[PDB]
């Protein structure tokens, strides 16, 4: 469960990100596209290609959401409830998938934050990514 | 694929008393009721809202013949599992767009249908020895994806 | 989460193991053993023989804890928080075995239960040792 | 797993510019802190009760160049990785008894350090390659289980 060293190491990380928030969504995506191909099964109608500007466009939504959990990081289930629901019976993606992204996230953020990605904060921001995922998939059945 | 004459001889003969019309409708029936993310690419098959509706649904139970079908197909070239599936697998990522992941939820599920039709039959090793064939055909149907 | 018919089913198939959940309990892990041969790195002290007092020992213990939880579905964090703590603080099994384990159960169950392992059971049961799993990994971090 | 020669050359390029000494200690130090659970293997290392006492102790950041230099060994021989750990996943298996799942969350650990040290050189294609050969190393040291 988060902690409050969690929340604070989250929250102090996150708030480095700031407005490069949906470059860095936008990055991850890539990232995961490239390292794990078969998250592409997902995405047939995209432009999937470098630089697409549709890929862009939906790191900038994936980066609001997050955004958005860590100010709410105290209630995520009732700040994440129409997410959830989205993934769960409309997008349907099986849930081994968010431990790809999340892996991604991590690698993004590590290659971006020299200063503050610390082994305590990493820990934090690896069982924070988790527990999004959790709220997201918990719907599915 | 990396299975001990014994393992291959088990698999076999198993397999010969096994009605693929059955189990098939079974297997696939049973993914989409305990796995209901799956129902994601047979929106097609109509009302899968409940386990009497996936499991009397007549084209639930046509692409469970012929998913296991091609599985039977599989087990007769058990030297050639990824020339075999070649085709399958460019076609489950390029037309179908099947997360590869949902093979191995089906392998699962199948080894559960094999222990519940055959009971005793199924053994400990003769599970492990499916446990290996059903993961190997995963990785045969996952290897064309990019 | 757990239904109430999700319960019903649970209850209901459980209750049919009655005594023979020792034994069942043995067997699942003796299939775990010889599918997944890495689970039996936790194992080195065991007698990993077809037959050992040691793993009808064991398996007896288990089959305990499940019959508890059953019991207590209701209650499950708090009535397992014992076990919770053992297996994140001492044994530290990583998540992932639980789901070999998890999946060795349901094929026991099977094989023993012709007429109550219907599709609609088998997704219950799938969906409480899945919740059993996550109670157990509750702690680690 | 398979590395085309893309991939092979990304690789090892980006391995000679690592101090293994230093990476080696960062890695394996992060792996117990992210993932307590790991720290069962190294309860004789002493205290490794926060962050800063795992990531200061000599004995973890000798453990991690002696990993990472066998690590190093097999990136030299990136067509041979079954051949060149198979020695090794034996004594991790019957010696060790380290469950290989802790092989793969180390690759993945290991992938966060070489972002980090490396910031915006460690781009998509080069993390991409990272992954196959983290993933290639984890099987290789599996492969010897029984
Ligand atoms: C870290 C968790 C994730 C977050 C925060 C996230 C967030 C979002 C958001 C904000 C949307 C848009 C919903 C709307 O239109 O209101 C969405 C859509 C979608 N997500 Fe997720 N998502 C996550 C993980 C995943 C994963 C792992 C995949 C699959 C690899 C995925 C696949 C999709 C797909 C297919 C869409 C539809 C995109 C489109 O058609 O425009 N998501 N997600
Ligand atoms: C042992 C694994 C499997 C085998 C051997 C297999 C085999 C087949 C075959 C032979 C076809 C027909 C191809 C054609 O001629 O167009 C097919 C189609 C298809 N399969 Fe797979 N499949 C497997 C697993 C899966 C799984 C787990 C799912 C997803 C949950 C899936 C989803 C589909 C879909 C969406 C189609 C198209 C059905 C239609 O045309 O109405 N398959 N599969
Ligand atoms: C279905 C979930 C599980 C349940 C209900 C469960 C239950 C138990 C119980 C009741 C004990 C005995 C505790 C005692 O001695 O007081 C125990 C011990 C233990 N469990 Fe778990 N466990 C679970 C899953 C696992 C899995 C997945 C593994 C690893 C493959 C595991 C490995 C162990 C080990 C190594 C011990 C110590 C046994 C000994 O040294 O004698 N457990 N568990
Ligand atoms: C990239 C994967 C890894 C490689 C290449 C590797 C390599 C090695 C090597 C070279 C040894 C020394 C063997 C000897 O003394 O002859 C060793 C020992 C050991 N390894 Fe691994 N290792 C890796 C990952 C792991 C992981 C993930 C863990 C567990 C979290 C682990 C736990 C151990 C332990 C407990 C020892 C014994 C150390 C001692 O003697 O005190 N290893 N490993």
């Amino acid at each position: 469960v988060l902690s409050p060293a969690d929340k604070t190491n989250v929250k102090a990380a996150w708030g480095k990100v700031g407005a490069h928030a949906g470059e860095y969504g936008a990055e991850a995506l890539e990232r995961m596209f490239l390292s794990f191909p078969t998250t592409k099964t997902y995405f047939p109608h995209f432009d999937l290609s470098h630089g697409s500007a549709q890929v862009k466009g939906h790191g900038k939504k994936v980066a609001d959401a997050l955004t958005n959990a860590v100010a709410h990081v105290d209630d995520m289930p009732n700040a994440l409830s129409a997410l959830s629901d989205l993934h769960a019976h409309k997008l349907r993606v099986d849930p081994v998938n968010f431990k790809l992204l999340s892996h991604c996230l991590l690698v993004t953020l590590a290659a971006h934050l020299p200063a503050e990605f610390t082994p305590a904060v990493h820990a934090s921001l690896d069982k924070f990514l988790a527990s999004v995922s959790t709220v997201l998939t918990s719907k599915y059945r | 694929v990396h299975l001990t004459p014994v393992e291959k001889s088990a698999v076999t003969a198993l397999w010969g008393k096994v009605n693929v019309d059955e189990v098939g409708g079974e297997a696939l029936g049973r993914l989409l009721v305990v796995y209901p993310w799956t129902q994601r690419f047979f929106e097609s098959f109509g009302d899968l809202s409940t386990p009497d509706a996936v499991m009397g649904n007549p084209k639930v139970k046509a692409h469970g013949k012929k998913v296991l079908g091609a599985f039977s197909d599989g087990l007769a070239h058990l030297d050639n599992l990824k020339g075999t599936f070649a085709t399958l697998s460019e076609l489950h990522c390029d037309k179908l767009h099947v997360d590869p992941e949902n093979f191995r939820l089906l392998g699962n599920v199948l080894v559960c249908v094999l222990a519940h039709h055959f009971g005793k039959e199924f053994t400990p090793p003769v599970q492990a020895a499916y446990q290996k064939v059903v993961a190997g055909v995963a990785n045969a149907l996952a290897h064309k994806y990019h």
